[PDB]
This record gives structure tokens, C-alpha cells and sequence, in this order.
């Protein structure tokens, strides 16, 4: 499994050599390009993507699109080594500090820190409202998990996130219902012959950055595979109504 | 060990709770100030120096009725914090109670329910009192019932609602509120007990011969029924029926849990002299259509399951003879798949009489609960009322503007269509 | 908590407000000096709805008296129950509007409205849970019709969540003193529809008839009409101030009585009304009150409901009384008079009860009717407007202080719309 | 210990100081003969702050009086409470400054400065722990504007480590009784910025508005304005003399309210100010005091606080009152008015509470604000300055006293500099 940087910055010797051993092992050709990049005297300096700023004139779907293209520009991590250690139960303010230092450094990003970045970017807009979604799925005799960030601006459901695949990480605000969104995710997942087993939905995140409220991820959980989609849709629409009225607590 | 905590919501709930707690205080001997001059353990808690505090939580979004209780004759009984108030009522609006004004107060009451439940060694269940017509007693009870179901998933909740009457009404948007409350009272309850004001008015006009009754008489009768239900936990008798034994023998299918109560003998203090009041007579009186506390016709429906909770000077042989006589009647039509449908319980404690009430000092009484199918009609009329208003979308702008959406009306109506279909399905 | 700010504009507003405050003070047992001498404790625990406490156990009304002539203020402070008002709350101008809508809404009312808003704001933050406002004025004039419209327009912007009430005395067809009532009436009632919640229309001809036949008064004057209107004012809002078997506060009447958002033009009524000579010949019971309320000769708007069904009705009873009598009688009155009710409303009556009757009486009842027959008032007013607008008469006085010709047509179109909507359900 | 020296220059300063000494003596229970006839022991406990004991157990104020015209001393000694001052502390000139700044600072002001420094020095060695000095004067003149600045410059040369508290009366545009105010005003404030720690600007226009509108006075003489200013002055220095729940002397206010060294110009307030008629229609609670303090019509300098933010605020309450009330009030006052407060200072209110209120009240509160709206005044003065200096009007009189012309340009430059510095944080 992919390992996590924990020495702050810069990267310590142990994690450095561990990552290089990992990439040497997995890469079939292996040592040639690895050693070439190690002993490369000069390499092209990557540019710094500029953090976009909210503007009132331009519309909110284009805002979500803009954050999505910036995230795409940030070169999604497939090196197999996390660079910013995240804790689920940690209070929100620590995650805001993590998000702002991550934007300062602008390194490769995975799904969890991608949705944290999305929360950090969208925290400035009371009209926009966002929450997490998680899937636990089954394929090839092993279980895998994925996480994305849903949005409910202007009475419409949309999705942001990251993945090595293309269509599993970005949807627009064009969904009347949350059920249509999650079933679209299920169909895209089936397109790769991966079976979703369980689906989990949390809560709207508070709009105050400097707070200690933790992020909820398990407030709703279903076993999607066993049950027929009608009951799933009914329970999900009940839950969406319970959420947008702020009743759940 | 055998304890229940009662919750009173809205004006109707609080005003019935007044009569209920007066009745319990008279039953167990407690003075209005709490000082007695071990059956009390079900409802009361001793707090040293011989002071008994009720296990009650009075709630309302308006400090006008709870203020009357606070300054009334029972000011020294309830714990001062148990009485919980707001600032502005729900205003006959479901959405004001369930969404806007209710969310600022629910935590303060759930904390006290938790604090009360911690004091119980063994908790039996809840007793929620409310009314369907109101906005507090619909939205707030929906919110509270959802939260209690999430928190205490095992305990059984028994509602005692005041269903709107066919003719007499004191509000223009009762159908909307009732249809919205039905979802919570069907999903989260265990035994909803429906009541009408017209039926009890007629009962006092015929039997008690009170030509100009008011809400005090109605609340006293309802309180007498509630005291009859929970008699087996407090006192002792030949055949005892607690809440879970009570729920079984009455609920054949998980959704069919809407019985309707009855009581007998209700008579004036002067008419008792000429009347024998034997067991057979009160048993027959319980089954007549003129003593039902819902304006409904039991003759057009079959009794699925029945339960006769006796109390006072009774012995099982007369009860058996009475039930045998009842079962051979042709008007009393039972359902085929229930060859026996009579649960019996007996207590040695006869009924009590409040000093200011117009009821006779009887020697034996019976509370008759029935899961009959006639109550569908009592719902059907109300659905008709809904159909007249929702066609024009009348009064809907208040509900949508308060926060609620519009599809909730349609889905509540379809759920009532489903419920009536289910009630018609059985008894075929 | 649940306290109401009261505003008075024009001459009708000021006089009716003086009478209304006299009635409320009598109800709570308040001196004309501000002290308290009530016998019961139920007169104090809700005194904060209308009154503020002061040093020395005195109570000051939460009123705001406004006009463009110091004569009205002088008359108010000189009369009885005059010195209880806070001196700062009086707000006056130099010279009256002189019966000109433009003068009281664009030129002279506008300069002074800032002070009035400041006083309203100071009064409103001195209370915790503000229920809403209520205003008294006239439609046929400049100072009351015009400036009060501006005042409610601004207060609705600074307080979008609260509730507004306007007891506006409406022009009468026959009883007429001024010659430009239609213009001011139309211009103000353009705005009254869109910035209030409950408009209780009143008409002087109906009150004159009530004093003539029902009370047999020899020479009735404005004191008696103001007394009846103030009785209605006190009757509407009793459930906020006293305990009752079935309470009904202002938002409850609003939710029950307003089916569609624009249909909120009610007319009131009051019972029992009887002559002093014929006091002894009435049995004084609930059926008498119920019959008198629904009579055609008792409503305080010059209109016969026989040409229009009742969308909704509210009845606030007061006194120690039964609940079966009230509900059964409100059923018989609705069954026999089925032609005079709308069929797509199953229940048309909202009953509320308070346990405290008025001072002299021992049981009373306030009636509020949202009938569809009130369209005829606006019909005759629009007819008069059209007749005087064909000539374009009296119009330079309006255009000469910052007003345009088009606004008159806009208001007339709006009133055609409103009358069409009320007629749509008949 | 922590004693204060009080100096008075000019007719305006002398009269305000006389009223201030009358107020202070009344607060401490001192007879006008200098004897003590009070009741409590708290009065004697800190009497040494403003007084010196003398043989016979009398108390003499620690005050110095200066002017260039002997009439003011005659009026002061003749007037009430004028005998308490010892004669040797009076010093006078031959001929007044004639509203000439250069005369009161270069020509005849130098020939008398030695006596005032000598008596100030003699008074400063009559103590052990000196907190600072305080001076009353007017910027619109020659005897208070010039001699005053000369005096504070000399003293700040002598005692760099102490503090000064100049309660200067600034000249108003509309209420002007002099032709050459801008020249003197600018020439003085050139030197006030550097040689002073706290300057409280007072304006006659705002004071007159307070008397007319709030106190409802008919003919406000200078006595009433001097009484208001004296009340503010006594409010500022109350924590030095009486105990409280949260004390705050002069240096604590200086560190709390001076974010940057040059931004030390304040405008005070005071509450409760109530007319005689409206005495009984008020409750006298902490919310009332806090609302009256922050009212735009309660400021003692003719500026609109709405036209700028508050860098820092102080409020010295006076009376037996809860602390939760104060904390919640000065919290919600910031919450509602977030636009009027600076974002980069998380807390803007330095609250202090004393226990002994004024003699004729139960509660009081002296408000001191440091807003960016003060510079308004300076711009107006600058405008008047550049109106007259362009054509060199009245300027030969100042050059005839040996003053050069470039000093006017330098002072105007300092004026633009200070106004820009205040404008910066907005
Ligand atoms: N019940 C009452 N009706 C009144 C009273 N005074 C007037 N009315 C009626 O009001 C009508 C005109 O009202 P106003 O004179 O107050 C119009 P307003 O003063 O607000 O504007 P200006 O005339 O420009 O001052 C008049 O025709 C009368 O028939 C009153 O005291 N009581
Ligand atoms: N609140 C008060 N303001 C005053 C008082 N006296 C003056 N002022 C104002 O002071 C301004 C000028 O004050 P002064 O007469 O003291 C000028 P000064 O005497 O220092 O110079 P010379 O006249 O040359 O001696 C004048 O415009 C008045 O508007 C006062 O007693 N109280
Ligand atoms: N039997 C009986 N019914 C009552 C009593 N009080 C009120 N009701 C009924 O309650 C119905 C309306 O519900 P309310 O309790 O008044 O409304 P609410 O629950 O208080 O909610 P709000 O309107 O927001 O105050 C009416 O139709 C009454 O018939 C009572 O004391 N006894
Ligand atoms: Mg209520
Ligand atoms: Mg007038
Ligand atoms: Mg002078």
C-alpha cells in the first residue's frame, strides 16, 4: 500500500529511499530512468499554478469548473506516496492549515486531500454548500474505497473529486436529485466492471474555517448492492430532505 | 423498576396533562405540594425528606399555558426546569414547529429526557400527548419522536392524540397538519390512540346529562382512560397486563396499531342509584356504538383484536360469562382469522373520583380497547377535506415560505391512501 | 415578550389612537398618570406587550404619534390619558399636507420620516421578541394616506420578518368632506396591498348607521365611532395579553384567514351592541352574540355581505363560557347560510376564546370577515376616480410637487387587478 | 501619590477650570472656604490627588492660573469657590495677547513664561509620585493657543517621562466670533502633536446642540457648556480617586487607546443627559446608558461618527452595577455596528467601572472614542487657512512680532500629514 510522509518538510532520508525503492521495484524497466532522473544535472522548473479568486460577475457552475481545472492542472498523484498526512478525526482548523500550506507548496494530490482542497477553496461562498461522499466497492477479489465532494448550489447537485480514471471524479451541477447523482456514479463504476457494495454520505460542512468541528462521514450508510434501487432512492431522497432542512443532528 | 416518562406537547397536551397529574396525585395520595401525608415509583421519584417529583416533561413553544401551570395550584410539584417554553408559538403551521422554531429548543428538552431516563433503573416506555390539528403538536412532536427513536431504539412509545372531528372544528388548516403528522405517528409510534371532541361531547350530553360541557370534562375522561391503561404497572391483580404484553394481542401486523379506547360505566351521580351496574351490563355497554370516543360506526366494521382491562370488584367467572354472551351476538362481527380476540386483565383497585368532577362513585370499571377496522372511515372523511383544499393550493404559501417543500403534501396523501388500503386489505 | 409597536398618523389615526389607549389602559387598570391600580394579577404579567416600565413603577405606552401639524399633538397632550405618552415620541412638522398625496410622500413627509424611523428603531431595540407593528391612519387624505404608506414601506424593509397591521378608515361614498378622496385613496391603496399582512377596512357610514339604529343615539359624534373602532382594536389582540381556553395570536389569525397572499382585506364586527334603554330585554347568551355577529346590520364596513360568500371567518370570544355551545352554534350558522360561504373550504370559521371579558360587559365577541363582497368599496372608489380622471381635474396640485401622470394609471390598473382577484372566487 | 498638576490658560480655560474645580470640590465634600464637611472616608482617602493639605486642616487646590489680561483673575477670585486658590499661584500679564499667536509665544509670552515654570516647578517638588499634567485652553486665540503650547513644550523638555492631558477647545466654523481662528489653530496644533499624550477635542457647536436638543434648554449660557465639559473632565480621572471593580488610571487609557504614537486625539461623551420634563419616562439601566453613549447626537465634537470607524473606545462607568451587563452590552454594541469598528483590532472597548457615582445620580458613564472621523474638523480648518493664507490676509500682524512666513507653510504641511495619517486607516 502507498505510504505517507510524516516528517513535515523536507522529506527525510528514510521515506526518500523507501519511495525510490518502491518506484524502482514497480517500474518494469526500473533503474534506467530512475538513475537518469536522480543524476540529472538540470531539469525544467515546474510553473506555479495560481490560486483562482472568486469574482461576482462570473457564474457558480463556472466556478466549480474552474476549481476542477486547477485541480486537474495540479497533476494528480500516482507516485504511490502521500505527501501530506491527514487525520479524519482531526478538528477542522488543522485541516485548513494543511490545505493552505498544501496550496503554498502545490505538490501532487490524491482523492482525500483533493476533497479537502475543494472544501478549502469553496469555504468562501455561503451560497455554495458542500459535503462528502464515500464508496466501498469490490473488484477482482479485493475491496477498494473512494471519496468525493458533492455540492448543492442553486438547488442542483454536482460533484468534484479526483481519481486515476477520468469520469469518476467530476460532474456538473445538472442533477435534480441526489439519487440520480449516486446512480450515475454507480453506472460509471459498473463501466469499469467494479461492483459497489456500500455507500456512505456525511453532512454539510460548516462555513466557519477556524472551528474545531470534525468532519462526519458515516451519518448515513447503506449496502447498495444487496437492496433494489427503488428503496435506495426512497431512503436517499428522505435523507436529502432531512439534510437540506438541517434537521439531522 | 417499572417506570414510564410522559411528555406533553402543545396546548392540548399540557391541558390534558393537568388532569392526568391531578388524577395520579389523587390516586397515590400525594398532596399538591408533593409531600405524602411503593406503587408511586412508576410515575414519581422520591427526592429525600418525603418529596415526590413527577416524571414529566411539559413542552410548548409559547409561554401562556405553561405559565398558568407555573403560577397555578401545582407550582410546587413539577421540577422548575421540566417546564420548558419558547417565545412564539408554531401558529397552526407545521413548518414553523418542525423546522424553524422547533430547532432552537429541541436540545434543551432532549437533555432533560436523558437526565430523567438516567434516573430510571428499568424504563418501560414513553407516553406522548399531543394534538393533530396544531402546529406545535404536529411539527414538534414529529421532531421529538424522530430524535427519541434514534436515541432510545428499544422503548415503546404510546401516543394519545386528539384527532380532528368530522363537523366541529376550531381551525381552517387542520387537514394539512393532520396529514403531515400521520407520517411520524405511523412510522415511529407503537400504539396511537385517536380521540374526537364531538364524540366525547355527545357522551357527556347523553350519559352525564351535562348540556353545556367544556374541555375540562373531556380531559378528565381521557385522563381516566390513561389511568386505566397503566393500572397494571402500579397496582396488583389477578391478571396483570404490562405494556409489551398489552401491545402483543393487539397488533397483528406491524402497521395495524391504531386502536380506539372506550370506558364504562359513565353516568351522573344521581342516575347510579337506579342502575344495577353488574359486570354483564358494563360489558354490553362497552360494545354499543353510542359509547365510542371516536365519531365512528363500529357496526360497519369487524373487531380484529380486543382487550378488556377490568378493575375493581371483579372475578374471572363473570368476565368469562360476559365474553361468552358477547361472542354469540350477531351485530358484534369478528374476523375469521382471529378465533380468540379477548385479552383480559383484572385489578383490585376501583376507579377514583376527583372532588370537583361530575362522575359517580362506581365499584367496578372496564377499559375496552379495540383494533377494529371501522376507524378507516374516521380517516377517510379527513382525506376528503384535504382533497377540497389542495386542489386550489389554498394556504400553501405559508408552508412553502416557512421552509418546507411542496412534494411533502402529495407524499403524505399517498401514504394515507396506502394506509387505508392496508386496513381494507385485512378483514376480507 | 411578544410586544407590539403602535403608530398613529393623520387626524383619524391620532384620535382613534387616543381612544384605543384609553381602552387598553382601562383594561389593564392604568391611571392617566401612568401608575397602576389593577386589582388582579392577570393585568400585569402581560403588561409588557404594549407598555414599558420606568423608574417609580410607572408604565409608558410603546406608541409613536406622528403628524405634520402641531395642533393634533397639542390636542392629544391636553386631553385625558395624554400625559402618559413619552414626550420624545411625539414627532411633528411645520404645516400640514393640506390634503395632497405628493406633499406627504415626496416633499414634506420625506424630510421628517428619518426622525420617525429613528424613534421607531430606538423603541424596537428596547424589547426582546418583537411580534410586529400596527398602524392607524386614513386613506382619504395627504398626511395619513401618503406619509403612512412611506412609513410602512420603510419599516417593511428594515423588518422583513415581522407582521404589519393597518386599521385604515376608508372613504365613504355618501359621507364625504373633502373633494379629492379618490386620488389619495387609490394612490395609497396601491401600496397597502404589497407591504402589509392584515388590512381591517373601516367605513364611517357603517358606524353612523350602527349608532343610529342599534344604539339610538340622538346626535352621534366622532367619539362614539372611535369608541367602537377601539373596541375592535382591543378585541383583536386579547389572546396575547390574557389566558384563554384556546389562544389565538396575530399570526394564527393570519395563517387561518389568508388563503392566498393578496387576499387579506378584512372587515370587522363586534357584539353585543344594544341601546341603553333596551338593556333589560336581552337574555345575554351565546346564541344572541352569534346571531348578532353574522347580521348584515352589524359590520363596520359599508357593505352588505349578501352579494358575496365568506372565504374565511374568525371569531374571538371573551368571557367564561362553554366550548360546545360556541362550536355547535358556529356549525348551525354555517349550515343554514351555506349559500353565503365558499364550497372549496370545508371549515370556514376559526374560533378562539379568552377568559377575560371587557370591563362593563361579561361576555363579548369580535368578528373578522374575509368576505369576497368587499370588492364593491374598491369598485365605487375606482368609478369615482375614473370620473374625476376623465377631466384630469385637480391634477396640477399633484404634479406640482414631484409626481407623474403615469403613476395614477398604474394605481388604477392595480385596483382593477385586485377587484378582479376578489371577484374570481364568486 | 499619582498627583496631577492642573494649569489654566486663557479666558475659556480659566472659566472651564473654575467650573471643574467647583465640580471636583462638590464631589469630595469641600467647603468653598477650603474646609472639609463631607461624610464618607473614601473622600479623604485620595484627596491628595488634586489637593494639598495646609495648616488648620484645610485643603488648597493644586492649580496654576495664567493669562495676559488681569481681568480674568479678578473674575475668578470674585466668583464662587475662587478663594480656595492661594494668591501666589495667580500670575498675570500687563496687556492681553490681542488674539495674536506670535505675541503670546514670542514677544510678551516669553517675558512671563519664567514665572509659570517657576511655580509649576515649585508645585512639582511638593509631591512624591507625580503622574502627569493637564491643561485647559483654546486653540482659537493668542493667549491660550500660543502660551499654552510654549508651556507644554517647556514642561515636556523638563519631564519627558510623565504624561500631559490637554482638554483643548477647538474652533468651530459656524459658531465663530473671531476672524483669525485658522492661523492660530494651525500654529498650535503644529506643536500639540509632538508634546502631548492625550488631547480631548471639544467643540462649541456640538455642546450647543446637546443643550438645545437633549437638555431642552431655552437660553444656554456658557455656564451650562462649562458644566458639561467639567462633568467629562471629572469622569476621566475618577479611577485615581475612588475604588472600583476594574480600575483604570491615565496611563492604562493611554496604552489601551494609542495604537500608534501620533494618533492620540479623542472626542468624549457623557450619559445620562436628560431634560427636566423627561425625567420620569426613563428606567436608568445600563442598556440605556450604553445606547445614549454611542448615539451620534451625544458626541462633544462636531463630527459625524458614521463617517468613519473607531480605532479604540473606552467607557468609564460609575455606580454599583453588574459586570455581566457591561460585558454583554459592549459586546453586542460591537456586533451590531461591525461596519463602524476596525477589523484589525479584535477588541475595541476598554471598559472600566468605579463604585462612587456623581452626587445627583445613580449611574453615569464617560465615553471616550478614538475614531478616524475626527480629521473632518482639521480639514475644515485647513480649508479656512488656505482661504486666508493665499491672499496673505491679516498676516502682517504676525510678521511684525518677529515671526517668519515659512512657519505657516510648515504648519500647513503638518496638518496635511496628520490628516493623511488618520485617513490611512479607513
Ligand atoms: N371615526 C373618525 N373619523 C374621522 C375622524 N376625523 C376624520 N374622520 C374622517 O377623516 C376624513 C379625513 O381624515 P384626515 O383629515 O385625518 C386626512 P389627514 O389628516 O391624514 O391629512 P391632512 O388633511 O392633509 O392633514 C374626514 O372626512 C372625516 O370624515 C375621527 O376623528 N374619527
Ligand atoms: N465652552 C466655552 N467656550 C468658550 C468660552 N469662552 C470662549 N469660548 C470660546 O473661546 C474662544 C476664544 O477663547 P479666548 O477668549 O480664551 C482666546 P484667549 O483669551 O486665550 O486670547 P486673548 O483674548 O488674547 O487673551 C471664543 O471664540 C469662544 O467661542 C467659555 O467660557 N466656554
Ligand atoms: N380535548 C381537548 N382538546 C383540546 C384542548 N385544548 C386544545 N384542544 C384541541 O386542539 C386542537 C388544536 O391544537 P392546539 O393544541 O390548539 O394547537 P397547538 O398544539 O397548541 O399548536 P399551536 O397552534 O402552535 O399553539 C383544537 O382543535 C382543539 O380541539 C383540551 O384542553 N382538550
Ligand atoms: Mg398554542
Ligand atoms: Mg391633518
Ligand atoms: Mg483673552
Amino acid at each position: 500500500l502507498f505510504h505517507v510522509n510524516k516528517s513535515g518538510f523536507p522529506i527525510d532520508s528514510h521515506t526518500w529511499e523507501r519511495m525510490w525503492m518502491h518506484v524502482a521495484k514497480v517500474h518494469p524497466k526500473g533503474g534506467e530512468m530512475v538513475g537518469a532522473i536522480r543524476n540529472a544535472a538540470f531539469l525544467a522548473k515546474p510553473s506555479i499554478p495560481q490560486v483562482p479568486n472568486y469574482r461576482l460577475s462570473m457564474t457558480i457552475p463556472d466556478w466549480l469548473q474552474a476549481i476542477q481545472n486547477y485541480m486537474k492542472t495540479l497533476q494528480y498523484n500516482h507516485t504511490g506516496t502521500q505527501f501530506f498526512e491527514i487525520r479524519k478525526m482531526r478538528p477542522l482548523s488543522g485541516l485548513m492549515e494543511t490545505a493552505k500550506e498544501m496550496t503554498r507548496e502545490s505538490l501532487p494530490i490524491k482523492a482525500l486531500e483533493a476533497v479537502i482542497l475543494g472544501i478549502y477553496l469553496t469555504n468562501g461562498q455561503p451560497s455554495i454548500e458542500r459535503f462528502p461522499i464515500s464508496f466501498k466497492t469490490y473488484f477482482s477479489g479485493n475491496y477498494f474505497h473512494h471519496v468525493v465532494l458533492g455540492i448543492y448550489c442553486n438547488g442542483r447537485y454536482g460533484s468534484l473529486g479526483m481519481s486515476r480514471r477520468a469520469e469518476l471524479m467530476d460532474k456538473p451541477l445538472t442533477f435534480r436529485t441526489l439519487s440520480d447523482l449516486i446512480f450515475d456514479f454507480e453506472d460509471s463504476y459498473k463501466k469499469y466492471l467494479h461492483t459497489v457494495k456500500k455507500v456512505k454520505i456525511g453532512l454539510y460542512v460548516p462555513h466557519e474555517p477556524h472551528s474545531f468541528q470534525p468532519i462526519e462521514w458515516k451519518q448515513l450508510v447503506l449496502n447498495v448492492s444487496k437492496m433494489l434501487r427503488a428503496d435506495i432512492r426512497k431512503e436517499l431522497e428522505k435523507y436529502a430532505r432531512d439534510m437540506r432542512m438541517k434537521i439531522l443532528k | 423498576m417499572r417506570e414510564c416518562i410522559s411528555i406533553h406537547v402543545g396546548q392540548a397536551g399540557v391541558q390534558i396533562g393537568n388532569a392526568c397529574w391531578e388524577l395520579y396525585c389523587l390516586e397515590h395520595g400525594i398532596q399538591p405540594d408533593g409531600q405524602m401525608p411503593d406503587s408511586f415509583n412508576t410515575f414519581f421519584s422520591e427526592t429525600g425528606a418525603g418529596k415526590h417529583v413527577p416524571r414529566a416533561v411539559f413542552v410548548d413553544l409559547e409561554p401562556t399555558v405553561i405559565d398558568e401551570v407555573r403560577t397555578g395550584t401545582y407550582r410546587q410539584l413539577f421540577h422548575p426546569e421540566q417546564l420548558i417554553t419558547g417565545k412564539e408559538d408554531a401558529a397552526n403551521n407545521y413548518a414553523r414547529g418542525h423546522y424553524t422554531i422547533g430547532k432552537e429548543i429541541i436540545d434543551l428538552v432532549l437533555d432533560r429526557i436523558r437526565k430523567l431516563a438516567d434516573q430510571c433503573t428499568g424504563l418501560q416506555g414513553f407516553l406522548v400527548f399531543h394534538s393533530f390539528g396544531g402546529g406545535t403538536g404536529s411539527g414538534f412532536t414529529s421532531l421529538l419522536m424522530e430524535r427519541l427513536s434514534v436515541d432510545y431504539g428499544k422503548k415503546s412509545k404510546l401516543e394519545f392524540s386528539i384527532y380532528p372531528a368530522p363537523q366541529v372544528s376550531t381551525a381552517v388548516v387542520e387537514p394539512y397538519n393532520s396529514i403531515l403528522t400521520t407520517h411520524t405517528t405511523l412510522e415511529h409510534s407503537d400504539c396511537a390512540f385517536m380521540v374526537d371532541n364531538e364524540a366525547i361531547y355527545d357522551i357527556c350530553r347523553r350519559n352525564l346529562d351535562i348540556e353545556r360541557p367544556t374541555y375540562t370534562n373531556l380531559n378528565r375522561l381521557i385522563s381516566q382512560i390513561v389511568s386505566s391503561i397503566t393500572a397494571s404497572l402500579r397496582f396488583d391483580g389477578a391478571l396483570n397486563v404490562d405494556l409489551t404484553e398489552f401491545q402483543t394481542n393487539l397488533v397483528p401486523y406491524p402497521r395495524i396499531h391504531f386502536p380506539l379506547a372506550t370506558y364504562a360505566p359513565v353516568i351522573s351521580a344521581e342516575k347510579a342509584y337506579h342502575e344495577q351496574l353488574s359486570v354483564a351490563e358494563i360489558t354490553n355497554a362497552c360494545f354499543e356504538p353510542a359509547n365510542q370516543m371516536v365519531k365512528c360506526d363500529p357496526r360497519h366494521g369487524k373487531y380484529m383484536a380486543c382487550c378488556l382491562l377490568y378493575r375493581g370488584d371483579v372475578v374471572p367467572k363473570d368476565v368469562n360469562a360476559a365474553i361468552a354472551t358477547i361472542k354469540t351476538k350477531r351485530s358484534i362481527q369478528f374476523v375469521d382469522w382471529c378465533p380468540t380476540g379477548f385479552k383480559v386483565g383484572i385489578n383490585y383497585q376501583p376507579p377514583t373520583v376527583v372532588p370537583g368532577g361530575d362522575l359517580a362513585k362506581v365499584q367496578r370499571a372496564v377499559c375496552m380497547l379495540s383494533n377494529t377496522t371501522a376507524i378507516a372511515e374516521a380517516w377517510a372523511r379527513l382525506d376528503h377535506k384535504f382533497d377540497l383544499m389542495y386542489a386550489k393550493r389554498a394556504f400553501v404559501h405559508w408552508y412553502v415560505g416557512e421552509g418546507m417543500e411542496e412534494g411533502e403534501f402529495s407524499e403524505a396523501r399517498e401514504d394515507m391512501a396506502a394506509l387505508e388500503k392496508d386496513y381494507e386489505e385485512v378483514g376480507v | 415578550m411578544r410586544e407590539i409597536v403602535h403608530i398613529q398618523a393623520g387626524q383619524c389615526g391620532n384620535q382613534i389612537g387616543a381612544k384605543f389607549w384609553e381602552v387598553i389602559s382601562d383594561e389593564h387598570g392604568i391611571d392617566p398618570t401612568g401608575s397602576y391600580h389593577g386589582d388582579s394579577d392577570l393585568q400585569l404579567e402581560r403588561i409588557n406587550v404594549y407598555y414599558n416600565e420606568a423608574a417609580g413603577n410607572k408604565y409608558v405606552p410603546r406608541a409613536i404619534l406622528v403628524d405634520l401639524e402641531p395642533g393634533t399633538m397639542d390636542s392629544v397632550r391636553s386631553g385625558p390619558f395624554g400625559q402618559i405618552f413619552r414626550p420624545d415620541n411625539f414627532v411633528f412638522g411645520q404645516s400640514g399636507a393640506g390634503n395632497n398625496w405628493a406633499k406627504g410622500h415626496y416633499t414634506e413627509g420625506a424630510e421628517l420620516v428619518d426622525s420617525v424611523l429613528d424613534v421607531v428603531r430606538k423603541e424596537s431595540e428596547s424589547c426582546d421578541c418583537l411580534q410586529g407593528f400596527q398602524l392607524t391612519h386614513s386613506l382619504g387624505g395627504g398626511t395619513g394616506s401618503g406619509m403612512g404608506t412611506l412609513l410602512i414601506s420603510k419599516i417593511r424593509e428594515e423588518y422583513p420578518d415581522r407582521i404589519m397591521n393597518t386599521f385604515s378608515v376608508v372613504p365613504s361614498p355618501k359621507v364625504s368632506d373633502t373633494v379629492v378622496e379618490p386620488y389619495n385613496a387609490t394612490l395609497s391603496v396601491h401600496q397597502l396591498v404589497e407591504n402589509t399582512d392584515e388590512t381591517y377596512c373601516i367605513d364611517n357610514e357603517a358606524l353612523y348607521d350602527i349608532c343610529f339604529r342599534t344604539l339610538k343615539l340622538t346626535t352621534p359624534t366622532y367619539g362614539d365611532l372611535n369608541h367602537l373602532v377601539s373596541a375592535t382594536m382591543s378585541g383583536v389582540t386579547t389572546c396575547l395579553r390574557f389566558p384563554g381556553q384556546l389562544n389565538a395570536d396575530l399570526r394564527k389569525l393570519a395563517v387561518n384567514m389568508v388563503p392566498f397572499p393578496r387576499l387579506h382585506f378584512f372587515m370587522p364586527g363586534f357584539a353585543p351592541l344594544t341601546s341603553r334603554g333596551s338593556q333589560q330585554y336581552r337574555a345575554l347568551t351565546v346564541p344572541e352574540l352569534t346571531q348578532q355577529m353574522f347580521d348584515a346590520k352589524n359590520m363596520m364596513a359599508a357593505c352588505d355581505p349578501r352579494h358575496g360568500r365568506y372565504l374565511t371567518v374568525a371569531a374571538v370570544f371573551r368571557g367564561r363560557m362553554s366550548m360546545k355551545e360556541v362550536d355547535e352554534q358556529m356549525l348551525n350558522v354555517q349550515n343554514k347560510n351555506s349559500s353565503y360561504f365558499v364550497e372549496w373550504i370545508p371549515n370556514n370559521v376559526k374560533t378562539a376564546v379568552c377568559d377575560i371579558p371587557p370591563r362593563g360587559l361579561k361576555m363579548s365577541a369580535t368578528f373578522i370577515g374575509n368576505s369576497t363582497a368587499i370588492q364593491e368599496l374598491f369598485k365605487r372608489i375606482s368609478e369615482q376616480f375614473t370620473a374625476m380622471f376623465r377631466r384630469k381635474a385637480f391634477l396640477h396640485w399633484y404634479t406640482g410637487e414631484g409626481m407623474d401622470e403615469m403613476e395614477f394609471t398604474e394605481a388604477e390598473s392595480n385596483m382593477n387587478d385586485l377587484v378582479s382577484e376578489y371577484q374570481q372566487y364568486q
